[PDB]
RNA sequence: UUAGGCGGCCACAGCGGUGGGGUUGCCUCCCGUACCCAUCCCGAACACGGAAGAUAAGCCCACCAGCGUUCCGGGGAGUACUGGAGUGCGCGAGCCUCUGGGAAACCCGGUUCGCCGCCACC
RNA sequence: AGUGCAAGAGCAAAAGAUAGCUUGACAGUGUUCUUCCCAACGAGGAACGCUGACGCGAAAGCGUGGUCUAGCGAACCAAUU
RNA sequence: CCUGUCAAACUCCAAACUUACAGACGCCGUUUGACGCGGGGAUUCCGGUGCGCGGGGUA
């Protein structure tokens, strides 16, 4: 399970690429979704690839990143333990993140949008016109990368 | 066998035993066939249809088997053709086949020609075979007469041993007779 | 073994190859049987541009028809070696050729199952001589 | 392209590997399919009759009903509906 | 007319005859020099490598080839060496000599296609090189930069 | 399948070569032209009738890789080329990095001297 | 090689050659594709059927002209069945 | 035998890639009716640029 999030805007990119992150739920810059690594997402997230960032978070990130950013399917309430225990077939929101990382379930099974909202990366991120084996912030990361770019838009 | 460009026929072409333009018109019928084949000393006279892996036999007589039921003179012979056919023909009815088309293989379509024999015996065994009667010959023959009668310009015996001297076109009634009636494999 | 790998004479082809015939007549009777027509391809400047166009005959034998024959074109012959076939074939002369081979021939000839004889089974220039020389003659 | 027949830019596709060369099995020429069926369509370049237009050749369609000895087989050219006239000797079962 | 013309190797392979006719005869001598009639049986391998690929005119191969051999007769008329040029001008280049209409040009030319890195120049000599020096000259009538490259050689 | 007939795939089966096998199930060569039939001339072939002989052909069986073919290991080669991305480099031609794919020739070593179906049959 | 003619393609117990026989280069009426990818548009073309009548073949079968893709023409008026 | 080179109208080979159909996941539709069918009304048929692949041309 990775963490999918856009940071290249639709101006200019591909259409058919465009399709693809519409398909994974993420319209926005910024926005943010959960993929189970399979062989049929695996080839998505590869086409999306330039435009993207991503990779498996840890417990921890997952968790900070639930609690700061999840939203009901349709709604303002806050996702925190309670409601995950009232709403959710778990008792907490590290429950939930488990189960996501292990891909047992998925946001939407639990009654949550597909799409974690984040904010711009506190202290900016690497570039968006480079990959991360050259500096950038584009393309698959380290769990330790990835949760630095997820802590920083939490 | 020259180089990568090499074109090398189909197995059957090159032994020489499948003529395949032919086989496709036969095919064309959607029938069985009624296969007609010689040998210097038998006739053989099979019911194939088309399958997955290869053609099926779903009946076939010999000449061989013919003294399995009171033959004893040679099989090699137009009387011998006819029998194995009305055989092959019988077994066929048995097995559920109604109607076939003639194939002769690299055979000559003479008439009065022994594969023409099988065609009759087949056609007589009740099978429903699309023919031509003047192309076949005239009963008599088909019953032996044409040996018969030339061992009638005798001074040796036309036969080494084998049965009788002056031959038996009546020999070939008797078993024609049979085969119509009762009897085992049939 | 043997028996099935001695030569034998198979067909012998007396032809008059001429360019336009009245010589049927002697080819019939120094044979036995009628002769055949024989047509010419290609349109060449020996004012040969009739395509299928009686310019010869001959007369192919068989059996007796072609040792009755050899019986008197042999001796009317002199020659020998180097003048032979690498199959064991000659041709002398009026043209007469003599096509020689072993018993197993028939299995390239028929229709069915046909096969090309093997090399092996092949007459060779050698083992042609012996046999014919070995019928009223001599070699070279 | 310069002309406008049926086999214009067909020399690849109509063309035989030097192997495959020459008159081809019957067995497929003889297949028997059922409406319903899915069958792709590839002109045999040995066979001469029974063929459709070039542009087919890589289509699969769906078998529905014959016309003769020929199959009737319905495909979607682009985003419209087309009948094929077609013999054995070109259609394969699809899987 | 100027190399600037055709030394890119921006257009199609255009080397039918069969499609092609008028085409002026190439200006290049010989390909093989030196003592022809021996292998290469040297000790010293010299080559010259262009390095970029490029459009070389036989104009330019026959200028280069020349000046190179014309030289490595500082060995000699019939000297001991042996030198190839292994490369020949196949392309046939047209120019459009109506404006643009109907442009399509006519054959004007030959030219040698070669890619960089491989070599143009190949000679053969006993612990003599004068060749290198022969090759100086050489790639001094060719577009492309060029590397002088020794082989089998480790007599330095 | 101690030899057969009809086939499917249509060279992994081709080309070439070695050895073995038949009073019989057999297939052949073979022997022979009164008949059905036949050669623009020949019972060569085709067709018909038949066993005196033979295992020499064919065919069946066992095997050989020199040539051709199929597939595989290792090397060539993650090379050539390439779908996506870049305020990376270069006067430019063009190149480079990240990402997803990925060859051909050739060399060396194996493989391949057919596989499979239906019927018939000491 | 040959297969009438460009080019490309097809074809070997043939689609080529020879021989013999025959007029299916037949009347009628369609299905489909093409012309016009997708995607509407005429004439024309082709593939594949059916009805009828025929040719050849033992027969399956083949023949809706020539192996395939060029050789074609609206309305009005005339002549013709 | 050895040795030096090529192909838009060459091919014993052969990608990436494009593409028909089917299943799966995704997304979408069943009060936002998708897919599709029928009908009304158009505008439009001077285009341009970047990048990739091109063909012509010294450019
Ligand atoms: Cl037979
Ligand atoms: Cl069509
Ligand atoms: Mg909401
Ligand atoms: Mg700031
Ligand atoms: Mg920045
Ligand atoms: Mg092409
Ligand atoms: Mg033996
Ligand atoms: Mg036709
Ligand atoms: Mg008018
Ligand atoms: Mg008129
Ligand atoms: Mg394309
Ligand atoms: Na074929
Ligand atoms: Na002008
Ligand atoms: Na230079
Ligand atoms: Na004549
Ligand atoms: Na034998
Ligand atoms: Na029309």
């Amino acid at each position: 399970m990775h963490a999918l999030v856009q940071l290249r805007g639709e101006v200019n990119m591909h259409t058919d690429i465009q399709d693809t992150l519409e398909m994974l739920n993420i319209h926005h810059v910024n926005h943010c979704t959960l993929v189970p690594e399979t062989d049929a997402y695996r080839g998505m997230v590869a086409k999306v690839n330039d435009f993207v960032a991503f990779g498996e978070p840890s417990q921890e990130t997952l968790e900070t990143v639930l609690a700061t950013r999840a939203e009901p399917l349709e709604g303002d309430a806050d996702v925190d333990d309670e409601w995950v225990a009232e709403h959710t077939d778990y008792d907490d929101i590290s429950g939930l993140a488990f189960a996501l990382l292990s891909e047992e379930t998925t946001l939407r099974e639990q009654g949550l949008s597909p799409t974690l909202r984040l904010h711009p990366p506190r202290g900016g991120h690497d570039g968006v016109k480079h990959p991360v084996k050259e500096g950038g912030q584009l393309g698959k990361h380290d769990t330790e990368g990835i949760d630095d770019l997820l802590e920083a838009m939490r | 066998a020259t180089g990568p460009r090499y074109k090398v026929p189909m197995r059957r072409r090159r032994e020489a035993r499948t003529d395949y333009h032919q086989r496709l018109r036969l095919l064309k019928s959607g029938k069985p066939r009624l296969v007609a084949r010689k040998s210097n000393k038998h006739v053989r006279a099979q019911l194939v249809t088309l399958g997955p892996n290869g053609d099926d036999t779903l009946a076939s007589a010999h000449s061989s088997d013919l003294a399995e039921y009171g033959w004893e003179a040679p099989t090699g012979n137009m009387p011998s053709a006819y029998l194995t056919g009305l055989l092959a023909g019988l077994r066929a009815q048995e097995a559920g086949v109604e109607e076939a088309v003639l194939d002769i293989g690299l055979n000559s379509p003479t008439p009065g020609s022994k594969v023409f024999a099988i065609q009759e015996g087949a056609i007589d065994a009740g099978l429903d075979i699309p023919h031509n009667d003047d192309v076949l010959a005239d009963w008599q023959r088909t019953r032996g007469a044409h040996i018969a009668e030339y061992d009638e310009q005798l001074e040796e015996p036309l036969y080494s041993g084998d049965f009788d001297a002056a031959d038996l076109p009546e020999h070939f009634d008797e078993l024609r007779e049979t085969l119509l009636d009762g009897d085992i494999e049939l | 073994f043997h028996e099935m790998r001695e030569p034998r004479i198979e067909k012998v082809v007396v032809h008059m190859g001429i360019g336009h015939a009245n010589a049927e007549d002697i080819l019939g009777e120094i044979t036995g049987q009628m002769p055949v027509r024989t047509k010419a391809k290609r349109t060449v400047g020996e004012f040969d541009i009739r395509e299928g166009d009686p310019i010869g005959a001959k007369v192919t034998l068989r059996d007796e028809m072609a040792e009755e024959f050899l019986q008197t074109a042999l001796p009317l012959a002199e020659l020998a070696t180097s003048q032979f076939d690498d199959t064991g074939n000659f041709s002398f002369g009026l043209d007469v050729t003599v096509n020689l081979v072993r018993p197993g021939y028939r299995v390239a000839k028929r229709d069915k199952a046909s096969r090309s004889i093997p090399t092996k089974h092949r007459l060779n220039p050698a083992d042609a001589v012996a046999f014919i020389e070995s019928t009223y003659d001599v070699e070279v | 392209p310069s002309s406008n027949g049926p086999l214009e830019g067909t020399r690849g596709k109509l063309k035989n590997k030097p192997r495959d060369r020459g008159t081809s099995p019957p067995q497929r020429a003889v297949e028997e399919f059922d409406d319903g069926e899915k069958v792709h369509l590839k002109i045999d370049p040995s066979v001469p009759n029974g063929r459709f237009h070039p542009r087919f050749d890589g289509q699969t369609g769906t078998v529905e009903g014959k016309q003769g000895d020929a199959y009737k087989v319905d495909i979607v050219d682009g985003g419209k509906e087309k009948t094929i006239i077609v013999t054995a000797a070109h259609l394969r079962r699809q899987e | 007319k100027p190399g600037a013309m055709y030394r890119n190797s921006s257009k199609p392979a255009y080397t039918r005859r069969e499609y092609i006719s008028g085409i002026p005869g190439k200006k290049i001598a010989q390909f093989d020099m030196g003592n022809n009639g021996a292998g290469p049986t040297y000790p010293a391998q010299v080559e010259l490598v262009v390095e970029k690929p490029v459009q070389i005119r036989h104009n330019a191969l026959e200028a280069a080839r020349v000046a190179a051999n014309r030289y490595v007769q500082n060995s000699g008329a019939a000297a001991n060496y042996k030198f190839r040029i292994r490369k020949f001008p196949f392309h046939v280049i047209r120019e459009n000599k109506d404006g643009m209409r109907a442009p399509f040009g006519k054959p004007v030319g030959t030219a040698a296609r070669v890619h960089g890195a491989n070599h143009i120049f190949i000679a053969w000599v006993n612990p003599d090189p004068n060749v290198e020096e022969a090759w100086r000259r050489a790639k001094m009538k060719v577009t492309p930069t060029i590397n002088i490259d020794s082989s089998p050689a480790g007599n330095a």
